[PDB]
C-alpha cells in the first residue's frame, strides 16, 4: 500500500523511465510516423525570394 | 550495508532497502535431494526458473483487533503458477522455500510482527476433542486467521516461538522478514496434497498503532520455492 | 569508456542470487545516470551470443540517406507578361535543411553536426513532347551576389561553382564540403546573428550553405512547360553532437522552433500521445 | 571505395567509424 | 525518457508523465499498466527509445524501465512492477501478473 | 558517502549534505582553450578566481501552480561581479559552467526537479510565425519561466530532455543538483551578448505537494563559470 | 533386427515389434537451443521427464471410406499433461517431436499408411477463396479428417508426400511407423497456440481390405516431445 | 554424408552377381528411406565416366531467374475527376511473391528461404509521342505510411530507400537485403499472425518484404497516358529448407493455398495427371 | 565477382556451393 502521515501528501507520484540495454538493436531504416507535412512551412516560399 | 537486499529467483526478483538480515532455517539452505538420500527411483523433474520464483500471495489487512494469520506450505502455493501446475501432475516434491514477508508503514506508526515459519504446526481446535478437519487445516491461497495465536492454537507457547525459524517486522527498525527454508521432512519427498511441512506463520505481538490517518497497513507474503523436485508424474486431481 | 561495439553484446547466464548489500536493481536517477541494472542482475538470465549487427544505427547510416530539401515548380515561357514575382526562368534558393520536415527532424536529433552535403538535382518537366533542356545550377554562396534574369551575366560563372546538366540525364550530383566557419553546424543557435538586437533568432549564417540558383540553359520556347526542379541531400562524413529530444509538435517555420501541435492527441500541445481511458486500461488487450 | 577526385571531402560516406561511448549518455556522473 | 503513463484525458500537459498513486483501502490493487509497443503510438512512443525506433521497423533486444517514486520522505510503500510476457489479456488482478 | 559535496571555486564554496552525484557533463569536464583549437591569436586574460567561483543566482518561488524556470548562459551571468565585467569588456570568453541548483523542503514535501542543462536552447514562441524577439529570449539575471515546458517551448519533448546533462532534485531524496558543463560550442569562443550556448533548465515534472503548513519552498541557483578565458579586450558595452 | 524398437523416453516407453526403422527426420536428431542459436534472454525451464515423454492421442477408426487424419504438432498436445501446462504458461517454446504411430491388423489384412510429417502445412480450403479460419486449422487433440488428399488440401500432391519426413506401415510388413522430428521453424522459438511447425498427416493410399470378420482397426498415435524448452513464463490461458 | 558433387556421378562396370543374402534391388520403402539399389547392383553395367555438370540444378541457379512479380498499367493524367478508387498516379504494392505463379510454385518448393531480392522495376508506357518520365519508387516498410496522393510530402523520402529513374534509362534494379526477422522467410505459415483469432490464415508478416510505392514524379500532361510499371524479382544468396511437393492444381487466391483445380484432367482435383484408357494402355505407343 | 558496393548482399550470386546431402532426404533413417 502507499501510506502516508498525516502531514505527507497522500496522493503521492511516479515518474516512470524508458531505456533500451546494452542488448538492444534496431535495423529496416524507415522515415518517422512521429512528424508529418500536410502543406509547406512557413517561410518556405520566402526562403527562394 | 544488510538493510538492502536483492533476491533474484527466476524471472521473480525483490529488492527490498529496509530488511533486518536473511534467515537461512536452521543454518540450511535448499538443496536437491542428493542421490545418497533419494528414494523415489524415477528421474525429478527440476524445472529450475517456472517454480523457482516469488508467488505472491494475497496481501491480509494488518490491523488492531488481528490476531494473527497463517499459511501452510505449500498449500498456499498448490494452486498457483507452474508450482501448482507440477503439484496437481506429481505424487512427490521436494522443495525449499524462501518466505519475503512484506509489510510497511510510516515512521509514526508502531508494531510488532513475529514472522516465523513452524514447520510440522499440527493444529488444536479450541474447547472440543474433535480435530480439525479438512477445511480448518487446508485453507489454501486464502491462509488462515489464528484463534489464539497467544497459544499458536496447539496449546504451546507464543513466548517460545523464536525457536523456530524467525524474523521480526518491527515497523520502527525495518519493514521486511526474509527466511530460506530448506526441505523440513523426515522423508525425503512427500505429497503435498495432503501434507504441509512449514507453516508460515504471523503474529501481532505488538498491534499496529499510531495516531495519524489511518491508512490501511497490509502484510503482503511473497513465497518462493527453492530447488523444486517433482517425481511420479500422472495425470492432475485439483 | 570508449570501446568498438559492432555487435549488439552477449548475455552471459546466470543463477538464483540472494545476496545482502549489492542491490542492482536499486540505482538512482537523481544523480542523473541511466540505472547500469544488467538483465543477468535483475532477472535470471542464459548465455545468449548475440550477433545483431549495430550498424545500421550508425549516425553516419542514420543520417545519409539523400533527402528532399527543395522542391519548386516553375513556369518555362515567355516571361515579358508575367508578374515581377514569380520564377522568370530561374529560381534563387538559399540551401536549407529545415524545408522539409523528414531530414529536418533527423538533423535537429543533434545540436551540432559536422557533415559533407551530396546535394542531387533532379529536374523534371510537364507540359502546360517533353524538351531536353539543359538547366544551371549555379552555386552562389550565402549573401552574395544572386542572378536578376535568366541570360544576366552572372550565369558566366568566372569562379562560382556552376553544375550544368540535363533533364535526359541522370541526376546532377555533387559534393559540397563541410563549409562552416565553425567546426560544426549549429542546427540549433541559442543566439542571435547580428551584434545590434534587430537579428533574427536562431538562424546563423555559418549554419547556411549558401544560395543555389538554378535557371534553365535554353531560350523561351513557343509553349510553355511547367519545370520541377527537386534537389536531394545526402549528408556524408557525418560527425555529430549532443543528441536532443527529437521534435514531436509539428513544425510552424523554418525559420525557428516555434509550436502549436495538433488539435487532438496525438501530436497536440496539452497531449502528445494519444489519449486512452484511463492509466489502468490496455488499449490494444488481447481479448480471446 | 573508388573515389578519382582529388578532394577527400568527396569520396563515399564513412560507415565504418563502430566505436562508441554510451556512458558518456548512460553514466555521465563524475 | 519520461514515459507518458497517464497518457489519458484530464491530464493535461506535465500530468501525463508521472502516475497519481494513492493510498486504498482495497487490498491488491491495479494501478497502471503499459503497453509495451515502441513501434505504435503509447506511453513508449515520445520516448528516448521509442523516437529513434520509430526510424526503425525490426527491433531487438532487452529495454529498461525505471520508476522514481516522488512522495515525501515519510511516504513509506510498496510496489510489484509486472512485465507479462505476451500471448493472453492484461493481467488485471495481481496473482495473474506476478505470476 | 556521495551525499555529501563541498565545491570549492574560487573564494565561493558550497557544501551539499543530500546530494545525488555532481554530473561531468556529456564525460566532459572544462578546461582551457588548447593551442591546437585555438583561433584568437592574442592571449586570453585567464582571471581564475575573480571568475571561477560561485555567482549566485536569485531564487525563483517553487510553487502549485509553477510550470518552470530558465537560465540561458552566460546571458544570466553577463552583469554579476567580474564576470560581468570581463563579459563587457572582451569580445570573447570560452568558459565551462558548475551549476548548482539548491532546493530543499521538509521530509513531508514531495516534488521532483527537472534540473537539466539544454545545449543551444533554440526557444520557439506558442500559436505564432514570429520568432522569439531579443526581450523574449535574453532575459538576463532574472531568467525566464517557461509558457510550455511539457514541450519545453521548442516543439521538442519534456520527456526525452533527459538526453542532455541533467540531475533530478527529488525532495524524497536530495535537495541539491550538480552539473559540471564544458564548453559547448561548435566555435571555440563566441560573442557573449549576442548568444547562450548553455541554457539551465529547472521544471516541475512532480509539483511541490504537502498537507503541513505551507512555507515558502523556493529554487536557488548558484552557477560558476569554470576555465574562463576572454579575448579581445575593449571599452565596456552593457 | 531393425524390426523391434523400444522408445525409452521419460516414464514413457513404447516397445514394437514389427517396425520397419525410425526416421530422424532430416537428418536432425532433437535438441536443446544453443547458446549462439539463443534469442531469448532468460532462462528456459527444461523439465526433461514431464514433457519428453510420450502423449498417446486418441485413436483415429481406420476403415474403408477413410480420407485421412491430420493432427498439428504441437496443437494436438496443447491442453494434454505437463506439455500443455507449460504451453500455457509460456510465451515460447522449443520441442522437437518423436511421433510414434500406431496401427496394427491380421496377416489377412491389406492396407498402406502414409505416415508423414508435414513442416508447415498451410492448408487450403476447397472451391472458395476464403482462407480457412481458426477452427479450420487448430482442431486441437481430435485432429483433422483430410478433405482433399489426394492433393494433401493445399493444392499440392500426395504423390511428392515423400519428400517430408515419411515412413510406411505397410500392414503386411510392419504395424509402425517412427518418424523423430526435429524443431522446424524458422524463428529458433515460438508461440505455441498461434504457430504449429509439424502437422503429421496419415493418408490410406491403400485402403483397408480384408475379406474375414470386420474387426475395427484403428490407428493410435503416441506423440512424445522432445528436448522442450519452455521461455517467458507468465499466467496460463488456455 | 554431405560431399562436394560438381558432376553426375561414375558408373562401375559390374559381372555376373549370384549370390545369397545381399539381395541389393530388395528393399524396404516402409523406413521410408528411398532404395539404395545401384545400377551396378540390379543390373550389369560397363565404366562410364559421366562429366555431366550438376550445376545447372543449384538452389542458387534454380531461383535466381529474375521474374515478375508485380505489373500494373495505371493512367497517367489529371485525376481531379476520376474515381477514389483507381491509382491517381501512383500505386502502393506490397511486395509478394504470391501474385505470379511461375515463380510462385519455384519458391513454393521449399519451406523456408533465406534469399536478397535483387528488385528490377521495368517501367513502359502507352498513349492513351512517349514522354520520358522519372519515377519514384519509394521502398515503405510492412505496415508504415504509405502516401496518399503523387505530390504529398511522404514521398520526401527521409529516410525510405527511394529510388529515382526514368523510362529513357535502363531499368532501375536494387537489391532489398534478406529482411526476414527469422532466419529465413516462411514461405508456408503453418499459423496465424495474430494473438487474437481474427488474423489471417498462412500470412506470416515476417515473409512479408514490405511496400513498394511507386510514384511519377512528373505532373499531369495535357494528354493521358497509360504507363505500366513491371517489377521483377531476382532471388539471390539462396539457402533453401525442407522441400516441399510441387502445387500441380491452379492457384486460386494470392493469400492462402486454396485449391480448385481444373475441370477436367490434366491438373484437376480428381485427377492430376491426364487419363489414358486402362493402366495397361500405352499413350504413344511405336506402332510400325 | 565485381561487388564495388559497401555491402555483401549486395553482391553477385553465390553460384557456386555444389556441396550436397542427399542422405538427409533419400536415406534419412537412423
Amino acid at each position: 500500500n502507499l501510506i502516508v502521515p498525516s502531514e505527507s501528501s497522500d496522493t503521492c507520484s511516479l515518474i516512470g523511465f524508458i531505456a533500451a540495454k546494452d542488448d538492444f538493436s534496431l535495423r529496416l531504416m524507415r522515415d518517422s510516423p512521429d512528424i508529418g507535412q500536410l502543406d509547406h512551412l512557413h517561410a518556405a516560399e520566402a526562403a527562394y525570394q | 550495508s544488510d538493510r538492502v537486499l536483492q533476491l533474484k529467483l527466476g524471472n521473480s526478483a525483490i529488492v527490498t532497502q529496509e530488511a533486518a538480515n536473511y534467515c537461512c532455517a536452521y543454518g540450511e539452505w535448499p538443496n536437491y535431494l542428493p542421490d545418497h538420500e533419494a528414494v523415489a527411483i524415477d528421474k525429478p523433474t527440476q524445472p529450475e526458473t517456472a517454480t523457482d520464483r516469488f508467488y505472491t500471495l494475497k496481501s491480509v489487512k494488518w490491523e488492531t483487533g488481528s490476531t494473527g494469520w497463517w499459511w501452510k506450505l505449500p498449500d498456499a502455493l498448490n494452486n498457483i503458477g507452474m508450482f501448482g501446475q507440477n503439484v496437481q501432475h506429481h505424487y512427490l516434491y521436494r522443495s525449499g522455500f524462501l518466505i519475503h514477508v512484506q509489510c510497511n508503514a510510516t515512521k509514526f506508526h508502531q508494531g510488532a510482527l513475529l514472522v516465523v515459519a513452524i514447520p510440522e504446526h499440527q493444529r488444536g481446535a479450541h474447547n472440543t476433542n474433535t480435530s480439525p478437519g479438512f477445511d480448518d487445516i487446508m485453507k489454501g491461497e486464502e491462509g488462515g486467521t489464528f484463534n489464539h495465536p497467544y497459544v499458536l492454537d496447539d496449546g504451546t507457547s507464543l513466548a517460545c516461538a523464536t525457536i523456530f525459524p524467525h524474523q521480526w517486522i518491527n515497523l520502527r527498525t525495518n519493514n521486511s522478514a526474509t527466511i530460506v527454508l530448506p526441505w523440513m521432512n523426515a522423508a525425503p519427498m512427500d505429497f503435498p496434497l495432503r501434507h504441509n511441512q512449514w507453516t508460515l506463520a504471523i503474529i501481532p505481538v505488538v498491534p499496529l498503532g499510531t495516531r495519524t490517518t489511518s491508512s490501511m497497513v497490509p502484510i503482503t507474503v511473497s513465497i518462493a520455492p527453492m530447488c523444486c523436485e517433482f517425481n511420479g508424474l500422472r495425470h492432475a486431481i485439483t | 569508456i570508449e570501446s568498438i561495439i559492432k555487435t549488439a553484446t552477449d548475455t552471459v547466464k546466470s543463477e538464483i542470487n540472494a545476496e545482502l548489500g549489492v542491490v542492482p536493481s536499486l540505482n538512482a536517477v537523481e544523480t542523473g545516470a541511466t540505472s547500469n541494472t544488467e538483465p543477468e542482475e535483475a532477472i535470471q538470465t542464459r548465455t545468449v551470443i548475440n550477433q545483431h549487427g549495430v550498424s545500421e544505427t550508425l549516425v553516419e547510416n542514420f543520417l545519409s540517406r539523400a533527402a528532399l530539401v527543395s522542391k519548386r515548380s516553375f513556369e518555362y515561357k515567355d516571361h515579358t507578361s508575367s508578374t515581377a514575382r514569380a520564377d522568370k526562368n530561374f529560381f534563387k534558393w538559399t540551401i536549407n535543411t529545415r524545408s522539409f520536415v523528414q531530414l529536418r527532424r533527423k538533423l535537429e536529433l543533434f545540436t551540432y553536426l559536422r557533415f559533407d552535403a551530396e546535394i542531387t538535382i533532379l529536374t523534371t518537366v510537364a507540359v502546360n513532347g517533353l524538351p531536353d533542356l539543359t538547366l544551371q545550377a549555379m552555386f552562389v554562396p550565402t549573401g552574395a551576389l544572386t542572378p536578376e534574369k535568366q541570360d544576366s551575366f552572372h550565369w558566366q560563372s568566372g569562379s562560382n561553382a556552376s553544375v550544368f546538366f540535363k533533364i535526359s540525364d541522370p541526376p546532377a550530383r555533387i559534393t559540397i564540403p563541410f563549409m562552416c566557419i565553425n567546426s560544426a553546424y549549429s542546427v540549433f543557435y541559442d543566439g542571435f546573428a547580428g551584434f545590434e538586437k534587430n537579428g533574427l533568432y536562431g538562424i546563423n549564417p555559418a549554419d547556411t550553405i549558401g544560395n543555389l540558383c538554378v535557371r534553365i540553359v535554353n531560350e523561351h520556347q513557343p509553349v510553355g512547360f511547367t519545370v520541377t526542379v527537386r534537389v536531394y541531400m545526402k549528408p556524408k562524413h557525418i560527425k555529430a553532437w549532443a543528441p536532443r529530444p527529437p521534435r514531436t509538435l509539428p513544425y510552424m517555420s523554418i525559420a525557428n522552433a516555434n509550436y502549436k501541435g495538433k488539435e487532438r492527441a496525438p501530436n497536440a500541445l496539452s497531449a502528445i500521445i494519444g489519449n486512452r481511458d484511463s492509466v489502468k486500461t490496455m488499449p490494444h488487450n488481447i481479448v480471446n | 571505395q573508388i573515389n578519382f577526385y582529388k578532394d577527400s571531402y568527396a569520396a563515399s560516406a564513412s560507415k565504418q567509424d563502430f566505436s562508441q561511448d554510451p556512458s558518456k549518455f548512460t553514466e555521465p556522473v563524475v | 525518457s519520461m514515459m507518458e503513463i497517464n497518457n489519458t484525458e484530464s491530464a493535461v500537459g506535465m500530468e501525463r508523465l508521472k502516475v497519481d498513486i494513492s493510498a486504498l483501502t482495497d487490498v491488491d490493487q491495479l494501478l497502471f499498466n503499459i503497453p509495451l509497443d515502441i513501434q505504435l503510438d503509447g506511453p513508449l512512443r515520445n520516448t528516448l527509445v521509442g523516437n529513434i525506433s520509430r526510424y526503425y521497423t525490426h527491433w531487438s533486444g532487452s529495454l529498461e524501465m525505471t520508476f522514481m517514486f516522488c512522495g515525501s520522505f515519510m511516504a513509506a510503500g510498496k510496489l510489484i512492477l509486472c512485465y507479462t510476457p505476451p500471448g493472453g489479456s492484461c493481467p488485471t488482478t495481481r496473482e495473474t501478473a506476478m505470476l
